[PDB]
């Protein structure tokens, strides 16, 4: 996350994160419930075997909340395609179930239209991870939060270099430093309403981070609520 | 402005409109309150809530 905030004490309790095998953090997820996370499908190509680490804002001490969970099946969308990350979306059953406690926690999935014409409506959502603090630093050894604008559909088309299908969706800032970056990549895209935050994307990919003109590109979650449902029952 | 495009319809969550009125609903791990409006936790750690 290049700008925003740490988060604090039990705000962000929905944020998991893809640890490897040397324990670090290379992509981050979503609670959903007591045995699912939420992620990108291109995170599945970065490491051979990682594990999910829930409960941690800071990398560098022991908080009391953190639970690391090994994955017992990964749920890869099989129309995701390399070239154009359409389809950057996957679900994870944990072998164990995610204990919720303080800063532990999932976000909730809301329904297709009500999210598209009310959730997606609001000014911001809030992107969260354990990324980069700009596009050529290193990963933050603290959980970050950073409130996104939601940002116009076309105005976006015109800004990127790439193809933006029905399964994404940008925010973020014009010019403004504040962006996801590297290593938040499958993290949280949660909208608030009313106290009560909704997952609304998947952190996917942008041209660089925070660059002038660019801007963050997400999975459009309420495009796969169907998906995610079938993939949660098996 | 009508119905769930009026304040959500008064919601605290989903608001449909079924037949010409508004029709609220919750997320999974709650259930509608008696005003029918309302969403009340079933259990601990509800989804979309900030711990504590
Ligand atoms: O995702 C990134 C960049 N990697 S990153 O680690 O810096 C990164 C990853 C995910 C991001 C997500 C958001 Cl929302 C914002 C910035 C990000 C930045 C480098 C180029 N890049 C990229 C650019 C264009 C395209 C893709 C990219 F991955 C994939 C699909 N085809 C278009
Ligand atoms: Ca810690
Ligand atoms: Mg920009």
């Amino acid at each position: 996350i290049v700008g925003g905030q740490e988060c604090k004490d039990g705000e962000c309790p929905w944020q998991a994160l893809l640890i490897n095998e040397e324990n670090e953090g290379f992509c981050g997820g979503t609670i959903l419930s007591e045995f699912y996370i939420l992620t990108a499908a291109h995170c599945l190509y970065q490491a051979k075997r990682f594990k999910v680490r829930v409960g941690d804002r800071n990398t560098e001490q022991e908080e009391g909340g953190e639970a690391v969970h090994e994955v017992e099946v990964v749920i890869k969308h099989n129309r995701f395609t390399k070239e154009t990350y359409d389809f950057d979306i996957a679900v994870l059953r944990l072998k164990t179930p995610i204990t919720f406690r303080m800063n532990v926690a999932p976000a909730c999935l809301p329904e297709r239209d009500w999210a598209e014409s009310t959730l997606m409506t609001q000014k911001t959502g809030i992107v969260s991870g354990f990324g980069r603090t700009h596009e050529k630093g290193r990963q933050s050894t603290r959980l970050k939060m950073l409130e996104v604008p939601y940002v116009d559909r076309n105005s976006c088309k015109l800004s990127s270099s790439f193809i933006i299908t029905q399964n994404m969706f940008c925010a973020g800032y014009d010019t403004k430093q504040e962006d996801a970056c590297q290593g938040d990549s499958g993290g949280p895209h949660v909208t608030r309403f009313k106290d009560t935050y909704f997952v609304t994307g998947i952190v996917s990919w942008g041209e660089g981070c925070a660059r002038k003109g660019k801007y963050g590109i997400y999975t459009k979650v309420t495009a796969f609520l169907k998906w995610i449902d079938r993939s949660m029952k098996t | 402005r009508k119905l769930c495009s009026l304040d959500n319809g008064d919601c605290d969550q989903f608001c449909h409109e079924e037949q010409n009125s508004v029709v609220c609903s919750c997320a999974r791990g709650y259930t509608l309150a008696d005003n029918g409006k309302a969403c009340i936790p079933t259990g601990p750690y509800p989804c979309g809530k900030q711990t504590l």
